[PDB]
């Protein structure tokens, strides 16, 4: 299932999390300077809820048990949100080895781990300053997937 | 971007050469201003309309890379710094090749470190249009001391001269080197030969042949064999042996290590690394040592005698190898008899009638077969006294040594050929040596027999005395035990003294008698000792007075203490 | 006499006090005091017996102003006065002692104590320390840097108390208000506890080879004074013990602990006794005791294969389906080297390690639960002698004496299989004539080096051979040694 | 120097021995134009003649209740508070910091938008409480929920006791969300005998939660021996889109999601917490049944 790789991609991230906060003493990872990137869409927010949590309507991995109309806005908004959190990934992957800096190193378990996701689902110095707050906000953010997966699938 | 609180720019450029001067400004968008400065992201530097545009002067910049924050306490920006040098001008290049079968690899000295990524080029060209290019990035975790380029060119035209080149960049400056002149005969180095086998020839240990199996056109080897008795290592060379050799003249039953190198050709190629040691065991070979033979002559009667046959062997040239069979065969020498029997040990007896002379042999048979059959005539035991030499002397000048000299018999030297010492274990000695130098198997502080026979076909004479190599003072001395008077004389009868207390030869006694109430010097009596004497006479005393007796025991190094007393009154 | 020393200070932000002593009787006498306002207003107060007089910024006092006071004591139909003040307020502020448990670290004649205090503004530091035997004594703990506070004493061999106090000096290396009083007191317990012999009991083994250890009860009396309680400083937290059966060691490291003073069941193995006592710094000191394997004189069936690549040794054990642990240690040697194996037979590779000729000790035991010293049973710890037998059973060195005319005394020197103990049997002694027509054996026993030959007839040359014989195959014959009289 | 409540005036004065006050004027909100007479609560008598007097405030002497009057009638009244600043530090004197150097100690019993907030007085004698959502800009989440400066247990600390005082609010949105972007900042003013305060602080409700230990635990034995909780009532529904993870201890530790575990005994009690199983926020306290 979609559930494993789930498990598995906040553990590498719990241990990524972790590790910056380790090494990256000084730097911007603490004060914590929560800014989304996420402005443009935010169906993420508005349409991963329960139906019974649902009271206004004006605001695969799917069991078959557990269909609905709108959970599907959900998913394609998780899954448009982690091809942007992938193409930035990317680039800040890219920027952090063209430098002789080579202090913290980022392994490839969230990439790897979202790639799968994607596949099962359908089908200077400013830059690591970048890397922790995007981190912080995806933090935030891998939480809020892990708990509709869990809701829908279950 | 992240510097929304401002931002931060450094003149003239991020990257910097050692010791040179920084301008720092910080700004911020319009509607205090302190400096971090960190060494490898560690502390151990620390620092509104003044604020808005900050210009600060910053030197002095230790080597590696360096933290500049600009921080109002919320951060504002901030730029990473590095410092660093141009790479050295590398020395000392040294390429090698391996075998037929193995591609370019060298080496070069990168010297100092200069904190930053740089990439290096190696470049060879050489004749016939041969030319390749390789490529290594440097940094603080990689080095790039050493590289293949993975290009094996044909070790067969070795006429083409050749040059290396090595080329450093990093961004502050390039850096090079000589193009370096090599000879393609220097760079290879074959690989040493492989099945390096034994095959076992002649069926002796002294001869052997080496197999193995290397290039075809190698034309010198050498080989090294060594055993364990001495560090220096048995060399020897060969000139097309074409992967071939045969061994002579090996000292045999011995452990032996053998290497091999290559050596493809003379004026050309290079030496070999050293190949698998082969620890390797020699086999036996059949002894032709001659074993003498000692016997015993004890009488139990005139039909029946006891006769003991007794031999040791004691050197690797008689005992070489697993020796585990000995045929005994005995001859009689007036009549036409033998006996055979096996043993296993060094002592064996048998029953033969006294009757007529003998010639004893034995063999020594080990892994291959037996050694030649050792055999030796035997005679009686002691002869005439014709024949019998001077009292041989004795003298032990060491510890742990004994020199027998022996005047020649009373008669002439000429008619025995070959002496026998024995005291038992046996030795040989020639009539022309004048003495006998024996220090084996010999402990002292014990009395000790020597005998010397010589060994006559007829009758052979018979010679022996007792003697120790060293004594000291007795520990003590016998007891007066019995006394007895008979015939106007004293008998006094003791029993053997145990041997430890002695702790050597003994020589003789010293009896004191006196009366009881006499304080001068008791009267003395001397008694030469002998083994086969245990009562001693002595002439009668005063009458009706009482007399006190005792002894003590004299050698020559020292004399025992005064033992029991003995009181009588005849 | 009557009111003297008067003095009013801030207790706290948002808080004010005022003290002073009385000198005469303390019958029918009340406490009046006064402060008046230059703009003039004057206020009063009063608390009769009591003298802690407790104000603040709300009842009226000026507190921004050179503020004066004055007192009356008033008894029977006299009134006296004392001396008239004048002062600000906020100054000469009494500070707060170190709140809560102040946290001390200890070193050779080294005792660290930080604490954190509120007010980060750094103050003087004094303090006062007493022996059960006299009084306190006084000591000023100099200037520190400051976020919290650290302070420093020479470390005294037995256990001490000490109160730790300051005051709020100025900026301009003054002394401002007074002393701050001594907090709770804190105390010391001794670096090093000199320790009593505790008693051990001792016991046979059983049959089943198993022994029962009760540790006695005891514990030393600290001499401490009479506020120190309530801390480890009287008397030592917890006493405690710990085993280490240090003879099957192919499991992971397997030490116990045991509070002191219960039922513990130990094997016939060695074994390491640590009592020790965790104070506030924890391990002080340690009493030692050796525990010193043994054996029971039951001896029980043992069967061995040894040779080739497969050393396989059997036996019948009581019970299959848990796992033994056996040990292969030669008994002579330093112990270099050593074998044990976790799997009645177990088989495994040889090695030269027992193959050569001196003592193996083989120790079998059964577990269930390698966590507990109770389930290890001694099994069986018997001695081995591995290769030939035969060479080592050889006499060495076989002297013959002659004592009478009939009777001649055999010595020779103990072999390597006397070293090994439960494995020689007898001696087979060979008296055979050179004739060959009279042959005797004697048998010796293993503990006897010496035998006397006997029925000896005279005159006629001997050969005399001695072996040493195992329970299992007889020894090789000696070199023969040829006497006679 | 604003209204705090009409017809209550607020000032800020320099508490520094050697700094003078600062000045304000008093006005009679009344259109008779005459000789009045004011007077104050702590000093006796009328200092200041005329409709418009200024006084220099110093001092608490200065703070309190001023009336105006004339004849036999009260023409007016007017309040003045004090803010009292020390050195460029604002000064809190009337709460105490929690153990964790935090004044203000909020909690959420789960995501249904209601938490309580709890502080530390030192004294009770004419308090008042008010609590606000400081809200600047218009999309910043908001409550409407009431005031209660409601006593409950008397907690202790490393000295002596102290009052607890505690509100329970409550957030009201519109429409609900996944996650929450704008941290929820709450206001609270203070004020002892005329010593006026303004505490403020901000948080997520999604860093402060404490959930509650379980409430139904059985015990079979199965050999082998589980034990059986389940999640409270008193939690956002349902258990699946937000679960709960638990600790176990007998009597440092392992932690277990399934309900049966089967460890087994050492003649000690067995309880377990109660945490989230995403963020490391506040354990609860353990209800349990040994063995
Ligand atoms: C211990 O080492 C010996 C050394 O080979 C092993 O073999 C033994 O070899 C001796 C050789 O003298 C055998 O003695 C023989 O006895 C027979 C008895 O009639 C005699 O006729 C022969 O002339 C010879 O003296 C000995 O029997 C033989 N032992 C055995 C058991 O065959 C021996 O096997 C080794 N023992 C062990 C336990 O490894
Ligand atoms: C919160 O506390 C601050 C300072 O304690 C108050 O700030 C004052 O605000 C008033 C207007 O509300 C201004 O006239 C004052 O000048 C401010 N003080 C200073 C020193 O400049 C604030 O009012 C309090 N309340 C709120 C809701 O923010
Ligand atoms: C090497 O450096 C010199 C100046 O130092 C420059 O002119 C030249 O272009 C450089 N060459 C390369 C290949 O970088
Ligand atoms: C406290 O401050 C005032 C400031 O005017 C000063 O006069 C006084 O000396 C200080 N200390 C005392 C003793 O009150
Ligand atoms: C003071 O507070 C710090 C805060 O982390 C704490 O670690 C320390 O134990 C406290 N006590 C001291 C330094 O005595």
């Amino acid at each position: 299932r979609c559930l494993s790789q789930s498990r598995n991609l906040l553990k590498t991230t719990d241990d990524m999390v972790k590790t910056a906060r380790e090494k990256l003493k000084h730097y911007s990872c603490t004060d914590i300077d929560h800014e989304d990137i996420t402005r443009d869409q935010t169906s993420t927010l508005k349409t991963c809820l329960p139906l019974e949590l649902h009271k206004n309507e004006s605001c695969s991995c799917l069991p078959p048990q557990k269909t609905s109309l709108m959970m599907t806005l959900c998913l394609g908004s998780i899954y448009e949100d982690l091809k942007m959190y992938q193409t930035e990934f990317q680039a800040i992957n890219a920027a952090l080895q063209n430098h002789n800096h080579q202090q913290i190193i980022l392994d490839k378990g969230m990439l790897v781990a979202i790639d799968e996701l994607m596949q099962s689902l359908n089908h200077p110095y400013r830059v690591k300053m970048k890397l922790c707050i995007l981190l912080h906000a995806f933090s935030t953010r891998v939480v809020t997937i892990n708990r509709v997966m869990g809701y829908l699938s279950s | 971007d992240v510097c929304k609180l401002g931002t931060v720019t450094v003149q003239p450029a991020p990257v910097i050469p050692l010791g040179s001067a920084a301008n720092i400004s910080c700004s911020l968008n319009p509607k205090e201003l302190i400096l971090l400065k960190f060494v490898n992201d560690v502390l151990v530097e620390n620092l509104d309309h003044t604020g808005h545009s900050s210009t600060f002067q910053v030197t002095n910049l230790s080597l590696g890379m360096t933290l500049f924050v600009c921080k109002l306490p919320v951060p504002v920006c901030g730029v990473e710094i590095s410092v660093g040098v141009a790479p050295e001008p590398p020395q000392n290049i040294s390429c090698v090749q391996e075998g037929e079968n193995g591609t370019v690899a060298c080496s070069w000295n990168s010297g100092k470190v200069t904190y930053l990524k740089t990439n290096y080029t190696l470049q060879l060209s050489g004749p016939n249009n041969l030319t390749c290019q390789k490529q290594c990035f440097s940094d603080n975790r990689q080095n790039c001391n050493r590289l293949d380029l993975g290009i094996n060119l044909s070790p067969d035209l070795a006429e083409s001269r050749f040059i290396v080149r090595v080329t450093a960049i990093n961004d502050l400056g390039n850096s090079s080197s000589l193009p370096h002149t090599f000879t393609f005969l220097d760079i290879v180095i074959p690989l040493p030969p492989w099945d390096i086998r034994i095959n076992f020839l002649n069926a002796s240990g002294s001869r052997g042949t080496l197999q193995w199996e290397d290039e075809g056109q190698v034309v010198l080897n050498q080989l090294r064999y060594q055993p364990l008795n001495s560090t220096s290592w048995n060399m020897v060379n060969a000139t097309n042996a074409k992967g071939k050799y045969d061994l002579r003249d090996l000292r045999p039953f011995t452990e032996y290590e053998f290497q091999i190198s290559s050596k493809l050709h003379l004026s050309g190629g290079s030496w070999s690394n050293w190949s698998e040691s082969l620890r390797t065991r020699t086999p036996e070979e059949e002894p032709v040592g001659i074993l003498d033979i000692w016997y015993m002559k004890q009488d139990i009667d005139y039909d029946r005698q006891q006769i003991s046959l007794f031999w040791k062997s004691l050197n690797p040239s008689e005992a070489r190898g697993k020796i585990l069979h000995y045929q005994v065969t005995l001859q009689e020498v007036t009549k036409k008899t033998t006996l055979q029997n096996t043993t296993r040990h060094t002592s064996w007896t048998r029953v033969i009638p006294r009757t007529g002379a003998w010639t004893a042999s034995v063999s020594a048979a080990n892994s291959k077969g037996a050694s030649a059959p050792t055999h030796i005539n035997i005679v009686d035991l002691c002869g005439t006294g014709l024949l019998a030499p001077h009292q041989v002397s004795a003298k032990s000048e060491n510890m742990d040594n004994i020199l027998v000299t022996w005047q020649p018999p009373k008669k002439a030297d000429s008619a025995v050929r070959e002496y026998i010492v024995e005291w038992p274990h046996w030795l040989r000695i020639p009539p022309d040596n004048m003495s006998a130098l024996i220090s084996e198997n010999i402990k002292p502080y014990i009395c000790y027999e020597i005998r010397v026979h010589a060994l006559s076909e007829s009758q052979g004479g018979c010679s022996s005395i007792r003697g120790d190599s060293k004594h000291k003072a007795p520990v003590s001395g016998p007891h007066i035990t019995a006394i007895t008077e008979k015939k106007e004389r004293l008998f006094i009868s003791w029993t053997h003294i145990p041997f430890p207390e002695q702790r050597g030869c003994i020589l003789h006694y010293r009896i004191y008698w006196k009366e009881r109430d006499s304080t001068a010097q008791p009267e003395l009596c001397e008694i030469q000792y002998r083994r086969s004497q245990n009562s001693h006479p002595i002439s009668s005393l005063q009458p009706r007075v009482t007399y006190v007796l005792w002894m003590t025991a004299v050698t020559a190094a020292g004399e025992s203490p005064q033992g029991n007393e003995r009181e009588f009154c005849p | 006499l009557g009111p003297r020393n008067l003095s009013c200070y801030r207790v706290s932000k948002t808080d004010y006090e005022c003290s002073w002593q009385y000198d005469g009787p303390e019958d029918n006498v009340s406490h009046v005091l006064w402060c008046c306002f230059v703009p003039e207003r004057c206020r009063y107060f009063s608390s009769g017996p009591d003298r802690t007089v407790q104000f603040w910024e709300q009842d009226g006092i000026p507190v921004l102003s050179k503020v004066n006071f004055w007192v009356e004591s008033r008894l029977g139909n006299r009134t006296m006065k004392s001396q008239k003040i004048s002062q600000y307020l906020y100054n000469w502020t009494k500070t707060t002692p170190p709140l809560g448990h102040i946290k001390v670290s200890q070193s050779h004649r080294q005792l660290r104590m930080d604490w954190n205090v509120s007010e980060e503004a750094g103050a003087e530091v004094q303090f006062r320390r007493r022996m059960p035997t006299t009084n306190w004594t006084l000591g000023d703990c100099g200037p520190q840097v400051n976020m919290s506070e650290s302070c420093l004493c020479p470390s005294e061999n037995m256990a001490q108390e000490i109160q730790i106090r300051r005051r709020r000096r100025l900026s301009s290396g003054a002394p401002g208000g007074p002393w701050s009083d001594w907090s709770m007191p804190v105390c010391v317990p001794p670096e090093v506890l000199p320790q009593a012999k505790i008693k051990f009991l001792v016991e046979p083994l059983n049959q089943g080879g198993r022994r029962r250890l009760t540790m006695q009860g005891q514990s030393p009396q600290l001499a401490v004074p009479e506020g120190c309680r309530g801390r480890p400083g009287a008397q030592v937290k917890k006493h405690l013990v710990l085993v280490r059966m240090l003879s099957c060691r192919c499991q992971a490291q397997t030490s116990k602990t045991v509070p002191l003073g219960k039922k513990l069941n130990l094997s016939g193995a060695t074994y390491d006794l640590n009592v020790l006592a965790k104070t506030r710094f924890g391990r002080s000191t340690i009493q030692k005791w050796h525990l010193p394997a043994q054996e029971l004189t039951e001896t029980r069936a043992l069967n061995v294969s040894v040779g080739g690549n497969m050393t396989s040794m059997q036996w019948a054990a009581q019970a299959p389906g848990t796992t033994y642990c056996l040990e292969w240690q030669p008994w002579f040697q330093h112990r270099n080297h050593t074998h044990c194996t976790l799997i009645v037979t177990h088989s495994w590779s040889s090695k030269p390690t027992l193959e050569q000729e001196e003592c193996y000790r083989i120790t079998v035991f059964a577990s269930k639960n390698p966590k507990n010293p109770m389930l290890w049973a001694t099994v069986l710890s018997s001695y081995y002698f591995g290769g030939n037998a035969s060479r080592a059973g050889t006499p060495r060195h076989v002297s013959v004496r002659n004592q009478t005319g009939d009777s001649v005394s055999v010595e020779w020197t103990a072999s390597q299989l006397s070293t090994c103990p439960g494995v020689l049997t007898q001696y087979v002694v060979r008296c055979e004539a050179e004739d060959g027509a009279w042959e005797s054996e004697w048998l010796v026993p293993p503990t006897k080096t010496q035998v006397t030959l006997d029925g000896l007839r005279s005159r006629v040359m001997y050969k005399v051979q001695v072996r040493a014989d195992t329970a299992r195959l007889p020894g090789a014959w000696s070199h023969p040694q040829r006497f006679s009289f | 120097m604003w209204e705090l409540e009409k017809d209550v005036y607020v000032v800020e004065v320099d508490w520094t021995p050697d700094a003078p006050g600062e000045t304000v004027n008093l006005t009679c909100d009344t259109p008779e134009e005459d000789d009045i007479t004011w007077t104050s609560d702590q000093r006796h008598g009328v200092i200041g003649s005329g409709k418009t007097l200024t006084i220099t405030v110093k001092e608490f002497l200065d703070a309190g209740q001023y009336t105006c009057h004339k004849g036999g009638e009260t023409l007016s009244h007017s309040h003045l508070l004090l803010h009292k600043k020390e050195n460029g530090i604002w000064s809190t004197e009337i709460l105490k910091n929690f153990k964790n150097k935090t004044f203000l100690k909020c909690e959420a019993p789960n995501y249904s938008g209601r938490f309580t907030c709890s502080w530390l007085v030192q004294r009770n004698m004419d308090l008042k409480f008010n609590i606000k959502s400081s809200s600047s800009s218009p999309d910043s989440r908001a409550v409407t929920c009431g005031m209660a400066s409601l006593s409950a247990e008397k907690v202790t600390l490393d000295q002596r006791d102290y009052e607890k005082y505690s509100v329970s609010c409550q957030e009201d949105v519109t429409c609900p969300t996944a996650e929450e972007t704008l941290p929820i900042e709450l206001a609270l003013e203070a004020r002892q005998q005329n010593k006026y305060e303004n505490y403020s602080t901000s948080f997520f409700i999604r860093d402060i939660i404490k959930p509650d230990p379980p409430k139904n635990l059985q015990m079979k034995p199965l050999s082998q021996v589980e034990v059986s909780w389940e999640y409270p009532d008193s939690w956002s529904t349902p258990h699946s889109y937000f679960s709960l993870k638990f600790f176990v201890r007998i009597q440092g530790a392992f932690l277990v999601e399934k309900t049966s575990t089967e460890v087994q005994c050492k003649g000690g009690n067995v309880c377990v917490q109660a945490q989230d199983r995403y963020y490391n926020s506040s354990c609860s306290k353990w209800a349990c049944v040994p063995c």
